[PDB]
């Protein structure tokens, strides 16, 4: 599947040790699927695969 | 988490105050003072009739 329009909004972040932020995005899909997540940056790590 | 206020001395007055804290929803108290009581040291010297 493609995805074409996307936001992001950050309600919270806390640069603890541990799991300290939250973020929220919209997406507009063609069809249903399985997409994979990755990072672009090194200062930043995420959890979900 | 602490809080620290200030309220003055009237009786029959509600008052407010704000509580804020990172990360979470702000929350709200509301207080009102409804008897204050002074009360001194006795000591006896002697009696009349």
């Amino acid at each position: 599947p493609s995805v074409t329009d996307m936001s992001c909004e950050v309600p919270a972040c806390t640069h603890s040790s541990d799991f300290g932020g939250v973020a929220i995005i919209k997406y507009t899909a063609s069809k249903k699927g399985k997409c994979a997540v990755h990072s672009m940056t090194n200062a930043v790590t995420i959890r979900e695969a | 988490y602490e809080h620290v206020t200030v309220i003055p001395n009237t009786v029959g007055v509600p008052y407010k105050t704000l509580v804020n804290r990172p990360g979470y929803s702000p929350m709200v108290l509301e207080m009102e003072l409804q008897s204050v009581t002074l009360e001194p040291t006795l000591s006896l010297d002697y009696i009349t009739c």
